[PDB]
């Protein structure tokens, strides 16, 4: 990889200067190259991983979300033929995305979670692979569908199991896991109230548990309950 | 859309 | 180019595609490949490629700015030696953005400028030279940064002679040159008097005008000349 | 920074 040459202090050091200058496909990269080195993770380091492609993949989404959108509605009736052009610039985009995707899957799968024995760094790592495994269940529409949401449940699943077994309701891994899985349910799995019993159940055993937190704790973990809420008072 | 962290 | 097999048609069709969704390097890469088909480019043609590469230049400049701004930081006194990983990075996305603009540079020079005969492409292509080398200019520090400020400048008065001759005071290609003309004078030149007596007579002359537009037209002109004020009151 | 179109 063209990182290669470069230590890997300096990759994480620029990879935080991206960040501050909002360039997140070269914070990507240089995370990227950072992994590559093949050390473990710290946590701020994982943070950085996550934020780099997150980004990335979210500009993406949106992306292909504004061209599925003008792709529908080219394919109603009374609708003039335009064309290939929408499709095949939904396909570019698409494929670009699935590629990200298919790039931090690697990652994770050599070798970042083989290697991770803590609970914070197996669940946050288990995490993002469902996470990565639900943005493809996003665009795809194929004989693989299926496999890649349950590819997606499956690690959303076992990074569940671990949280609950090793960490308190209000680890914010933890919450931030058991929010996105509510997603998941709710997006992709077709199952709504899967979606609302997790959302609600976690909120209500995060806040308690709220008592045993300092205030910056409290602060952490209520931002991310709040999300929870924001997400329930939008599917009741 | 829903929030995601 | 890559570019080289897709119809015009298309290119234009898809650039249109990508500013819907906000893909500003793609909508670039599809508007360079449509200026290399060879044929001139119409009024609508021309704000596409104008708007690609002013986001695309525009989200390096940001950039650029901040990372200069943390390497000035750490060459100040009592700052601790953090190696050379800041002016790296910088360096990178100054390259990057060099890049660029001899990109649209080399696509006004080959052929874009040479077969402009009316004044409105002629202007606006001559107001882009002027932009890309000003952009040239603020990243700028050794033997050739006068010439590239001179070269700025001569290709804005170009711009500003046939707009003064060929186009009415509230022409919106004419207020937008002389608005970048006068910020080129402020930012670049190191002529405040210049850029501030620019932004006024520009404005008192459209101002003048007017009375001429259609609601619509007055619309556009109106917009332009409050950027000029906003200037002006910046400056004063 | 001043407005450039
Ligand atoms: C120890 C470890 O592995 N860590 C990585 C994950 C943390 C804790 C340390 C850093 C991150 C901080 N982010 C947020 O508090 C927040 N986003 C996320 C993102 C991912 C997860 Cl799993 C939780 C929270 C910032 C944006 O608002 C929401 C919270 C947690
Ligand atoms: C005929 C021709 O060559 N045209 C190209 C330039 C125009 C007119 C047609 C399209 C563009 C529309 N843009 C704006 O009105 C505005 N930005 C600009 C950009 C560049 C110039 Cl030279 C003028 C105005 C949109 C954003 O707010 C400012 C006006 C003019
Ligand atoms: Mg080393
Ligand atoms: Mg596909
Ligand atoms: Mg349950
Ligand atoms: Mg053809
Ligand atoms: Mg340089
Ligand atoms: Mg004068």
């Amino acid at each position: 990889g063209a990182m290669g040459s470069m230590e890997r202090a300096s990759l994480i050091q620029k990879a935080k200067l991206a960040e501050q200058a909002e360039r997140y496909e070269d914070m990507a990269a240089f995370m990227k190259g950072a992994v590559e080195k093949g050390e473990e993770l710290s946590c701020e380091e994982r943070n950085l991983l996550s934020v780099a492609y997150k980004n990335v993949v979210g500009g993406q989404r949106a992306a292909w979300r504004v061209l599925s959108s003008i792709e529908q509605k080219s394919n109603e009736e009374g609708s003039e033929e335009k064309g290939p052009e929408v499709r095949e610039y939904r396909e570019k985009v698409e494929t670009e995305l699935q590629g990200v995707c298919d790039t931090v899957l690697g990652l994770l799968d050599s070798h970042l979670i083989k290697e991770a024995g803590d609970a914070e760094s197996r669940v946050f790592y288990l995490k993002m692979k469902g996470d990565y495994y639900r943005y493809l269940a996003e665009v795809a529409t194929g004989d693989d569908k299926k496999r890649i949401i349950d590819s997606a449940r499956s690690a959303y699943q076992e990074a569940m199991d671990i949280s609950k077994k090793e960490m308190p309701p209000t680890n914010p891994i933890r919450l931030g896991l058991a929010l996105n899985f509510s997603v998941f349910h709710y997006e992709i799995a077709n199952s709504p109230e899967e979606a609302i019993s997790l959302a609600k159940t976690t909120f209500d055993e995060a806040m308690a548990d709220l008592h045993t937190l300092s205030e910056d704790s409290y602060k952490d973990s209520t931002l991310i309950m709040q999300l929870l809420r924001d997400n329930l008072t939008l599917w009741t | 859309f829903p929030a995601t962290v």
